């Protein structure tokens, strides 16, 4: 439920 | 060319979905002490609602999550 | 559905985790109402209420799948 | 090795939205019901009735929406 | 392999979407009228909260037509 | 977003047009809950009402928002 | 010729989503200051102010995700 | 708002 993404 | 989003925006949107998870915790464990402190059908199901509205909400964040990371 | 997943499997997880979760609440939910649609009340205002967390129930389930389907394909 | 869902997957869960529609189907109906039933003393009741209404036509929508995520 | 869904099938969910919007259709003219039969704050929200859920299914008959013929 | 759309262009056509004729709805509905808001009631569940069909706008905002950029995506 | 969403286009839907997401926060406020003035008498209320609670959850994930899908 | 597709 916690991430980072690009 | 599908995506174009900055890292960094990306980053501040997976915050504010936590901030929404914690808000969302905080208000299923309101409405367990407020449904646990109580003879009507209405007012049940008005609590019924709320925890289903709950749920609902729960979905969305699950939802929204999947969406994201995938961006 | 198709590959190429671009998060964390951390989070795919614990996204399983809190939808399995969310099932459990949602099986809870429909007893009681399952239980409040035949324990007791011959009212309009009290019939459409109850519809109204009838229908949530379902709303509430079919977005379940969806956040299934979306997870396991993303 | 794994599979993003395993046809046996998709299958169980086209069972579930299989189980909600039926009971949308039942829902929808007693729904009507209510609606033959119904009184016309107060705009409070005809509304609540019109927001049951309005929330089966939001769940048949949403479980179309699952089936066609899902069969995807 | 991404989509594998029947003709037929994916036919018959178009027509159930479009039943779907009939009966929205005739919800909105229902709700028309029973809102122009009609001063208290707590009736005027739900009559409100009516008018937004026929406005929420409208937009979720429309993603459920785009997400359906996309597949 | 990315091109293939698979579907009629002629519902193409016909979704805009109810799409904008649900954000005509959906102007006319936030000036009649703003009117609502100012015009009148000092009570817990009258203020929670309101509060709820001001969420239900933005609901039906977003929803828009999403028809349309799943509409033209597809 | 013609392309899926015109820049602009993409750019006036972010538009529409700032001013949601503004109007969001000050409609969170408000439900707050509702928060501390509630009332302890009925249970029926509690649940009312929880509906509205929870639905303000559910327009926040609901912005986010016209984000996603948008930015898309 | 009505269609068929494959």
């Amino acid at each position: 439920a916690a991430l980072a993404a690009a | 060319r599908g995506s174009h989003m900055t890292e960094d925006e990306i980053r501040k949107l997976r915050k504010l979905l936590e901030e929404a998870e914690k808000k969302l915790y905080k208000l299923e464990d309101k409405t367990r002490r407020s449904e646990e402190i109580s003879d009507d059908p209405k007012a049940q199901s008005l609590q019924l609602i709320a925890e289903s509205l709950m749920l609902i909400a729960e979905s969305l964040l699950i939802i929204a999550i999947s969406l994201l990371l995938s961006s």
